[PDB]
RNA sequence: AUUCCUUGUCGGGUAAGUUCCGACCUGCACGAAUGGCGUAAUGAUGGCCACGCUGUCUCCACCCGAGACUCAGUGAAAUUGAAAUCGCUGUGAAGAUGCAGUGUACCCGCGGCUAGACGGAAAGACCCCGUGAACCUUUACUACAGCUUGGCACUGAACAUUGACCCUGUGUUGAUGUUCUAACGUUGACCCCUUAUCGGGGUUGCGGACAGUGCCUGGUGGGUAGUUUGACUGGGGCGG
RNA sequence: AUUAAAAACACAGCACUGUGCAAAAUCGUAAGAUGACGUAUACGGUGUGACGCCUGCCCGGUGCCGGAAGGUUAAUUGAU
RNA sequence: GGUGUGAAGUCAUUGAUGCCAUGCUUCCAGGAAAAGCCUCUAAGCUUCAGAUUGUAAGGAAUCGUACCCCAAACCGACACAGGUGGUCGGGUAGAGAAUACCAAGGCGCUUGAGAGAACUCGGGUGAAGGAACUAGGCAAAAUGGUACCGUAACUUCGGG
RNA sequence: UAACGGGGCUAAGUAGUAAACCGAAGCUGCGGCAAUACUAGUAUUGGGUAGGGGAGCGUUCUGUAAGCGGUUGAAGGUGUGUGGUAACGCAUGCUGGACGUAUCAGAAGUGCGAAUGCUGACAUGAGUAACGAUAAAGGGGGUGAAAAACCUCCUCGCCGGAAGACCAAGGGUUCCUGUCCAACGUUAAUCGGGGCAGGGUAAGUCGACCCCUAAGGCGAGGCCGAAAGGCGUAGUCGAU
RNA sequence: ACUCCGAAUACCAGUAAGUACUAUCCGGGAGACACACGGCGGGUGCUAACGUCCGUCGUGGAGAGGGAAACAACCCAGAC
RNA sequence: AACCGACUAAUGUUGAAAAAUUAGCGGAUGACUUGUGGCUAGGGGUGAAAGGCCAAUCAAACCUGGAGAUAGCUGGUUCU
RNA sequence: GGUUAAGUGACUAAGCGUACACGGUGGAUGCCUUGGCAGUCAGAGGCGAUGAAGGACGUAUACUUGCGAUAAGCCCAGAUUAGGCAGUAAAAGCCACUUGAGUCUGGGAUUUCCGAAUGGGGAAACCCACUUACAUAAGUAAGUAUCCUGUUGUGAAUACAUAGCAACAGGAGGCGAACCGGGGGAACUGAAACAUCUAAGUACCCCGAGGAAAAGAAAUCAACCGAGAUUCCGAAAGUAGCGGCGAGCGAAAUUGGACUAGCCCUUAAGCUUUACACACGUUAGACGAACGGUCUGGAAAGGCCGACGAUACAGGGUGAUAGUCCCGUAGUUGACGAUGUGUGUUCAGUGAAAUCGAGUAGGGCGGGACACGUGAUAUCCUGUCUGAAUAUGGGGGGACCAUCCUCCAAGGCUAAAUACUACUGACUGACCGAUAGUGAACCAGUACCGUGAGGGAAAGGCGAAAAGAACCCCUGUGAGGGGAGUGAAAUAGAACCUGAAACCGUGUACGUACAAGCAGUAGGAGCAGGCUGUCCUGUGACUGCGUACCUUUUGUAUAAUGGGUCAGCGACUUAUAUUCAGUGGCAAGGUUAACCAUCUAGGGGAGCCGUAGGGAAACCGAGUCUUAACUGGGCGUU
């Protein structure tokens, strides 16, 4: 904090409580006792941990009818309106639409929809497959998740 | 995240506030005062719901005596009359009959007289 | 009683004027000490 | 202005004098430039005495003013755990408004007083403690500056004496002394840059391998600096 | 300066001592200064403190000054 | 208010700390500097340029200038009993710039009004006594001018 | 009083005998909670400082949450009722006027009565002390909402080597005029060094500038110095 | 600070009943190392001290309740 | 007398005043006093010497930085 | 019935208490924020004699902002288009309306004085000159610093010459938060004292850069195998070592990465310039989807109903909460000119020291640096004194010697990976939300304090909109208020959102003037309100009991400490490492670090821990150590 150098008045003789410091925390105008300064919250997960919690993740999502496996699931053009037609026939508006590549079509279609995300088997995290209300996957992704988690 | 204390400080302080209603001065307006009273106010509740039974039974004692003696006999030997004559009626019960139905404080004492 | 502050403005400017700041490194240190500050006035 | 014992003793002064003056000398513990003893004059100097003078005092009285008091206007202060804030005797962290027992006591101001509130003020200056601080001292420790010593460098030449060594008297080195000039010095003179008591360059004189400085080295070194200087302890010190 | 005005400081006078001038001494790393545009009747340090009468004894200590013979002793050298 | 118009307007005496005087006398501690200024020449210029004396014509800028200054305007936090350099200094009395009373001029100090207790402050007087006070005559009281008279020890011969 | 706690007591003392009773948060009874063992019941256990261990409450912020509640009234504030062993929760009247946020997780500037704590506000002392030289006022009139304090007149008093008049410094518009009186002015104020607006400072001769230099400063080159710089010549500044 | 003798207690060990989560060991975390009074045994002191230093037990500390007028440390007794 | 000073007393001590006022007091042609401007600066200056003074501060100024020195000490340390 | 007597006894409140109601004061809280804070990704990494930073004084029909006597501007070119003439801040006089209104960007012009400040001087914002031109009057303009480097002239003491002097040209000077290299360089502190040592080559001072700097191409390591400059990052490793062997300090070999580049003294690569090209980007911008009705309300963005856009539901605004009202956003486009960048192609330089390294290597003495404190101390630097060899040679390989290996010093240049951000833009936040966040949300480095260096504040919020209260009334043509009016609201009225507490009032109920103390508590009459008297609320006569809190202590009512009160703020944190525990994953295995990455994935095996112990160690190894050897014994095995 700016200032605080010299001491506010003598150790002694005045009859005020001592000070070293206008910037004391104790002073209004002063330091916090124990600033913050930045942080790294990241924490490490373990490569099995990680990958232990995803396959528990999408077991849970098989028992609870969550996963939805399609065939295909392509956007002819990057267009919302088509999007979420296709969603209506699926009968779902809230889903993670995992292919196995994401086509710019679906991309763009899906960019301002929300809850609904178009991911990649790549980008897929324990947190979407939890937030989305259904996982919309294409069998070739369900094949690609399979190795990639083991 | 930062967090000011406000609302929670004063509620804290507002409770024992709304406890030191009726108090003198301070004792009912200045935090500092008033959370000094409202402890030494439980301090001495709970002293005296002990002490309350004493002074209770003290009471009875006292008027059980009295009604005893104009009926010719002692506090101590209307007890033990009582006891002999296995009367269970606790010192409350005799102390109002006492008051309450004096003849029967009699019949009581011409019995316990007969037990000693 | 004759106080501590009896001033003359020669002896101010003399002193602590801007031409004799600028006169010596160290008062040249003040000069841009003060208008690092952002020090209205810089000398007197 | 020094004397402990001590108000020494004697004399003076006073009715009465631990002070004063004179003197004595068993000077605890005067003493000759840290001067000794005198000494006119001087001193907002210390002590003592006298006259005058007086409210200094016996022992206060009265009076004149400025406050104090009252009215009107303005309007602080230190302090403050909260107070429904008595006496006494006792008790008790050992000196009680607050506890016990008891005595006394209608409620509230104003003018006064200061006995208590261990009243207010300033985290006791005393005293101790802290492996606190500072500054001061020295024949505390360790350093350093300065001063100083020698070696080497800048630094050279002739001789003369002499030492060592070398060979066969001879060299090679080392001192020592004299002499010398060419390094170096010059805070002598003159010339020029140049209108210049700076400086530089030139010339010359006087010095001269000296001085002086660098590196190394012994000494000296409270001049300066950083520090240390135990604990127990019927406070602490001293002693142990 | 603001609890001490004095018997404390200074003082003229006195004495010791340093200092030969690029003086000693002091400020400064140095240059350069003061000393002094002075030159021992001067300058610096130390003490004493007008004036009068005086100022005794001790050189073991510690200073300072002088002496160098010997002893001890640094860098250096480098014999074995 | 404005303008208008206006008498006498001398003499003597006294007399500065002002002036002559940056003098004069004397002393030791031995008393700025530099320029303006006068004069002299040098280099240099010699129908010149310059110099002198005169006569016309023109210029002389710029900045300050209010107000306070023994202070309510400066320095003291205050509209603060303090501090703040220099100049001027009338009358009577007086040695005097002391002091008293006044002049010129300036002020009554930015809370008032009552009352007439204790006690505090600052003063006045005091019977009898007179330092008995007190650490101590602290404080008070006292003395106090001029002229003349007169004046001890002591003294360094000045003093005292 | 003051050596029974007091009253008072000749037993209300002392010793004893008999049979009673009073008396604690002890024990029991009745209801409830908790810890730990065992097998929901038993059994035991539940004073507590330093301290260890266990379990929670609430706060801000993130996700959940573009969800959920909200101008048909959020947060906050203030009452009331109600629930739990507690931290606290819930509901609701009034106020308020736009946010709030379940649940489960996550992260902390997460809880204040103390630190002669820090900042602000407001008490107490208290309508108390004091209102700044004891040079001094009295009265008539005026203006004004109002006059002890402003204007004016007549008196009085005070300074007069100043409490007058100037100048330098220093300050900086305080000067003059009109207007205003909230704050400022230790009261009031019509007044003011206050607020607001306008005006006001006229130079060949005064002063500055300027020429000149003192102490001294700076200082081309220079000399010296790790650097920064120091010193200093020629110069150039510098009034008192 | 003598012993021809010599207890009670205490301690060490064994055997045994009953009651008790006791003892022990290895880890994590401490706090404390100013104690007080009372009884008993003593030193010191005056067989003084609300003295001082030990041993041992109790209470206080960290303990409320009743008694002892009032009274940490005494008597009774341990407060979900 | 002015001027410079500061010996005594009283007042004052939340002052009129962070050193004054009142009555007295000392020096008052000198080692005098005063204005203006210069110079000396912190282990440094300056000191007729009091550790005096160097901006109401001095046995080592003030400011900023090292710097949150260090503090075996004191205080304080927040819900159930 | 009266009188008397005795007993008994309400009704007083000067004031005070408690409770409640309504206020005042005050400014907490909540909500809000035009400001901060920390970053990420980019940019730009300098500005200045072509006069900076920063100022002074001016400037339009006091201050802030802009500008500079051409003075909130002038010009020009693009871009843009209905309003504009800066704000406070209204008025006033005006201009303009499809393009000379104006705005935006760029580039020109102008640009007082001060400031490195440079003609000289100087108390910064002032004073006074010389030269040369001009003017004729007593003016105007321009020029006029110092130093360094170079080049020309001149040109002393002595001939020559040099010094000196002058002219000319080209540089430089100052400022700036950090980063960088270098020259100097503390102390507190730690070591539980202190001196070696530490702190620390830190702070600080100084000098010099640059967009980076520095370093850099082996007289290096290694170990008989090999590697191949420098820098930075992960390991090896708190290991080896160093160390009053204390406190502490702390490598390398080797290995995983990032980035990679070498090139010349027979003259190079690179760098800088110069133009010519070309690319390539930036610099004003433009267009930019889709909503109605109804309900509540002051207002609709809310609700209800039904639509519609979405490569646009980032974000902001609008009278409450908006995909569709607005500004934007996604996307698509735009640069005359001016800039920047990268390529060539040129130029003119630089590199540059010339020519392979001698006062050098090495040595002695003194120091210093290397993790290494002089130690047995290699290596490096050098103040002083010395002093080779010179490829048949020399350096190093941790005393030293031999052997062997490896390198070639005494000349140079060299990008990237690295460091930092005062400044510009965009974006982000389990960052703050007015005692916080910057000292500073507000005219803040201001006010104020100080001689000065320097120190250093407080101070946000009416409303949707000023609609900021016409007019009337009291009053001093006041202050303040009451009406009226405005507004959804005026206890939103400018002393303005909310409006806590302390604190102060008015009113009402009850108590209280014979009564002794922590002010309550257990009990309890009476009275007063409700509700309807084994109720609720308020008060509380009278009785019992009862000496605050904190701290510190053996022990405090203590007359020991601290607190006037309230509100706000104020103290076990963060990073890294070690260890123990719980929990989860995996399991004789577990796990990756930097880094890469289409980036919480996945790569990445360097490394770490476990899997064996014993011993000082070599070494041995389910054993080992001890000893000549153990009947043994220590530790281990399981």
């Amino acid at each position: 904090v700016s200032g605080g150098g010299a001491k506010p008045w003598r150790q002694k003789g005045t009859g005020r409580a001592r000070a070293g410091t206008i910037r004391s925390p104790i002073w209004r105008s002063g330091g916090v006792t124990f600033a913050a300064k930045p942080q790294d919250h990241s924490q490490k997960v373990n490569k099995k941990m990680y990958r232990g919690a995803m396959k528990s993740i999408l077991s849970e999502l098989v028992r609870q009818e969550r996963l939805i496996v399609v065939d295909n699931f392509s956007v002819e053009a990057p267009k919302t309106k088509e999007l979420v037609a296709k969603l209506k026939e699926l009968e779902l508006t809230d889903a993670l639409i995992v292919t196995s590549e994401v086509d710019e079509n679906l991309f763009l279609a899906a960019r301002n929809l929300y809850k609904v995300d178009a991911r990649d088997v790549a980008g897929i995290d324990p947190v979407s497959l939890i937030a989305f209300d259904k996982v919309v996957m294409t069998a070739e992704a369900v094949k690609q998740v399979e190795e990639m988690l083991a | 995240p930062r967090v000011k204390r406000g609302v929670q400080a004063r509620a804290r302080h507002k409770k024992v506030l709304k406890q030191a209603k009726g108090y003198y001065g301070a004792r009912s307006r200045v935090y500092r005062v008033a959370f000094q009273a409202v402890t030494k106010a439980g301090q001495y509740a709970y002293r005296d719901r002990r002490a309350k039974k004493r002074q209770f039974r003290q009471l009875w004692i006292a008027r059980i005596n009295a009604a005893s003696r104009q009926n010719g006999l002692s506090y101590s030997r209307f007890i033990n009359g009582l006891k002999k004559a296995s009367i269970e009626i606790d010192r409350k019960i005799l102390a109002d009959i006492a008051v309450f139905d004096k003849a029967a404080f009699a019949v009581l004492v011409e019995k316990a007289k007969a037990a000693l | 009683m004759k106080r501590t502050f009896q001033p003359t403005v020669l002896k101010r400017k003399r002193t602590h004027g801007f031409r004799a700041r600028m006169a010596t490194k160290n008062g040249r240190k003040v000069i841009n000490a003060r208008r690092a500050k952002g020090r209205a006035r810089l000398s007197k």
